[PDB]
């Protein structure tokens, strides 16, 4: 197949390896090493429970990664929509970049003032009018208590270092996204993943066949293109 | 696409898209629960002049 | 958030819609009644703002 | 925050002030000076004229059933749905123990005070490794 | 109405205010333009209304010398209002310390030039408020002066504005 | 900054003051509640223009109280704060985290992170001053300050300032 598609597979692999738990790593590595899976065959292959299978599948729904498939031969199947995964990763990295940049921009500014009695946040410009009559302590409107400055102004370099180190870690992912932008975006289907069927077992009761009924006139969400 | 025939039921909504797109008449509707997410998103994809026409 | 077996989650979210609808008003088309203990029904808002000294 | 209102006459200041309440007009007056402090008192008897939470705990008990302007087809669904949240709380076992000590005390014709004190005695511990089961009836006995 | 966001940064580069538009309407039904006033002319024109209301009060009981003025209008303002307007004494001190021309007729001749030139009103009001003499350092200080106006024309009006003003 | 605009303002008056000479009384009234006033919309209001031929012309008696209100349309001089303007204001009070410059109506303050680090700050000064060549807080204390934003709030108006610009700060 496409070497850029192999780069995409290793990219998803490294994303889960370096940024998710080992059960997620094992699940995604199993479904890339093999192809679309019935749940019973995966439970045989890993010898696990559905209680353990649950939160992994739920978080992979939450990150919009695994495309489930449901059809009767009812038999549950799983694959990954490639542009959904690419755009979900793209929105994730863009939100990480913007959120961490704005957090770093706020954290580069000095702290504010903390009131230990009411345990609430305050800023420097809010504390400009919180000076007392003698400019000694920062008076509190409620507690009548002095206000003490936080420890976040030295977390400016910590957020900067976290952003830079995370940027270095995601720099192979940024390069892979650049090579994807060089290449052509391609859309997965359940039948497309069926064309790359890698046989896990020999007694799978769930037949890996896409068999829509005659007069399958439905257009379903997550299953069609504009 | 079609609109599905919508029957009011209890505290939710269902729709049966007849949609008849096979070689025969293909009268085969699927009764799917109208998910408040998809009604919300399709409402989010309406024009402002359509709101003025629809009294919103 | 945890492992949803795709049967309890639908009736649970229906219960969420049911209870927010019942809190909203309890004078709906009478498939439920949906009281809370004791035997007096829970007094919702159309009961709060109806005729005969209902707040208006 | 200290969560505190203290009432003091702004013109006498002799102590925490010797003040009285005129409930017939719902006002408070420093008895020395004769000036009001505040007005529009809230009644403290009319709510008791209007209408076991300590034993049922902070979570609140709710029995559900049927009415007149409802349907049997869904009140039977309600009757089979009333046990769909009894496993979320241990209060189903607390109220099963409460029902069973009610069975026992009214079986021995014991009064309301004896019933509520047995409810208190269960609610006191209700869970220890010293308790450890022990047939579940030994603790109620 | 829909929170009316209208997010505008205020700057000297024709980045105007949200209420201080160029075009309004007036109470007579005629179009009221924006009015901006420089530091020198503001200090000159306030004394007209000051002496007018002072002689107006003197008639009510009947029925340029800034060293005089800083104490004189302090006495007048504490006569009618309270002594809380030490802030106003500071504002008029700013109006009279750093305005570009002390006298009135130099500012008036500048205005008589500007009514014929027809320059941009906010731009030349900012120029009258500021007190500088050479256009290139004025440009490097203010990027609105950098981008809005050519330096050669800015200098050729700056010298015939700066010859009149009393140097400090 | 120092601007002229038509303003219409409504004022009321107690019914015991219904004597023959109340127009001038209303005039006096307009002077003390126009003078010494800072609003969020138009900044500080300095004084009044065009004392003669003022327009009040009619008033309404309140139905429940004998007080009557009167709207007054007038010309006035006001100060309007803005963002990004170099001004040569004066400093009266100073703090260790930064000096408090009094430019007209505001007390514009520069916080500890907005003074340039190449300014040779000395902690041992009374008041603590940030001087390198000539920008010393004095009895004159004329310091070129730029208000890059005047933060109007609930009505204790404060402006923020900076001297992180070439020739800004120094005079
Ligand atoms: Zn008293």
């Amino acid at each position: 197949d496409r070497p850029i598609d192999d780069i995409v597979k290793n990219l998803l692999k490294f994303v889960v390896r370096g940024f998710y738990g080992g059960s997620f790593v094992l699940v995604l590595d199993a479904i890339l090493f093999h192809s679309v899976l019935a749940e019973d065959d995966l439970k045989q292959l890993l010898s696990i429970n559905k209680t353990e299978l649950g939160p992994l599948i739920a978080r992979l729904r939450s990150d919009r990664l695994i495309s489930i498939h449901k059809q009767r031969e009812e038999r549950v199947y799983y694959y990954v929509k490639y542009p959904h995964a690419i755009d979900a990763i793209k929105w994730k990295v863009h939100q990480v970049v913007q959120r961490l940049k704005d957090d770093l921009d706020k954290n580069s500014e000095p702290n504010g003032y903390m009131c230990p009695i009411c345990l609430t946040k305050y800023t420097q410009l809010e504390a400009v009018q919180l000076l007392n009559f003698d400019r000694t302590e920062f008076l509190c409107s409620l507690c009548d208590e002095p206000l003490v400055e936080d420890d976040s102004g030295k977390k400016n370099k910590e957020k900067q270092d976290k952003l830079n180190r995370l940027m270095d870690q995601i720099q192979p992912i940024i390069d892979s996204l650049k090579k994807i932008d060089d290449s052509r975006i391609e859309e997965n289907t359940f039948e497309i993943a069926l064309a790359r069927l890698i046989p896990p077992q020999n007694q799978s009761h769930a037949a890996y066949t896409y068999n829509p009924k005659k007069g399958s006139t439905m257009f379903r969400p997550g299953d069609s293109a504009p | 696409n079609t609109q599905p025939t919508i029957r009011k039921d209890g505290l939710k909504l269902v729709g049966s898209w007849k949609k008849d797109r096979a070689t025969g008449d293909a009268d085969e509707p699927e009764l799917r629960v109208l998910s408040t997410e998809e009604i919300l998103n399709i409402f989010k994809h309406i024009s402002v002049k359509d709101f003025t026409s629809l009294g919103f | 958030h945890n492992g949803a077996p795709h049967h309890a989650i639908e009736e649970a979210e229906s219960l969420l819609q049911f209870h927010v609808a019942t809190y909203m008003d309890n004078d709906i088309a009478g498939q439920p009644q949906a009281l809370q203990k004791s035997g007096r029904p829970v007094k919702s808002i159309r009961a709060r703002l109806k005729g005969k000294e209902g707040r208006i | 925050p200290n969560l505190n209102i203290v009432l003091t006459c702004p013109e006498c200041k002799v102590y925490p002030p010797k003040i009285v309440e005129r409930f017939s007009e719902g006002d408070v007056v420093c008895a020395l000076c004769g000036l009001v402090l505040s007005d529009k008192l809230v009644d403290t008897r009319s709510e008791w004229r209007t209408f076991n939470p300590l034993l049922d705990g902070n979570n609140l008990s709710t029995r559900i059933g049927k009415g007149e302007t409802t349907d049997m087809r869904f009140t039977k669904e309600l009757n089979k749905a009333q046990g769909k949240n009894v496993m979320d709380k241990k209060d189903n076992e607390v109220q099963a123990a409460f029902a069973k000590i009610t069975m026992l005390c009214d079986a021995a014709e014991l009064p309301k005070i004896v019933k509520d004190c047995a409810k208190e005695a269960y609610k006191l511990c209700h869970d220890e490794k010293t308790l450890k089961g022990k047939s579940m009836e030994s603790i109620m006995a | 109405r829909l929170k009316k966001v209208e997010e505008e940064e205020n700057a000297a580069t024709l980045q105007l205010g949200q209420e201080f538009q160029l075009k309004q309407i007036n109470h007579q039904g005629e179009e009221e333009e924006l009015i901006a006033l420089n530091l020198s002319e503001a200090r000159l024109v306030i004394k007209e209304a000051l002496v007018e209301r002072r002689r107006a009060f003197k008639r009510s009981q009947k029925k340029e010398t800034r060293e005089k003025e800083l104490e004189s209008i302090d006495v007048l303002l504490e006569q009618t209002t309270g002594g809380n307007n030490k802030d106003l004494k500071n504002t008029m001190q700013y109006l009279t310390n750093f305005s570009r021309f002390r006298d009135q007729e130099t500012v008036g001749a500048v205005i008589q030039l500007l009514k014929s030139t027809g320059l941009h009103p906010f731009e030349v009001a900012q120029l009258g408020s500021l007190a500088c003499d050479t256009a290139d350092e004025a440009k490097t200080l203010i990027p609105s002066l950098n981008n809005k106006i050519s330096d050669d024309e800015l200098e050729r009006i700056l010298k015939e504005l700066s010859n009149l003003e009393t140097l400090y | 900054m120092f601007f002229i605009k038509d303003l219409s303002l409504n004022i009321t008056l107690h019914p015991s003051f219904f004597g023959p000479r109340m127009k001038q009384y209303l005039k006096t009234k307009l002077l003390e509640e126009v003078e010494g006033s800072c609003t969020g919309k138009f900044g500080y209001i300095l004084c009044v223009l065009d004392y003669d031929n003022i327009d009040i012309q009619r008033g309404r008696i309140l139905p429940t109280d004998g007080s009557a209100e009167f709207n007054v349309k007038y010309r006035a001089v006001v100060f309007k704060p803005f963002k990004g303007e170099v001004v040569d204001g004066t400093v009266v009070s100073c703090s260790q985290h930064g000096f408090e410059v009094q430019v007209g109506p505001m007390k514009v303050f520069v916080t500890k992170h907005l003074m340039p680090q190449d300014l040779t700050f000395n902690a041992g000064s009374n008041p603590p001053s940030y001087q390198s060549s000539e920008d010393v807080i004095t009895i004159k204390s004329r310091i070129r300050v730029k208000i890059e934003g005047c933060i109007s709030q609930v009505s204790s108006i404060h402006a923020i300032g900076s001297i992180k610009e070439d020739y800004l700060g120094a005079i």
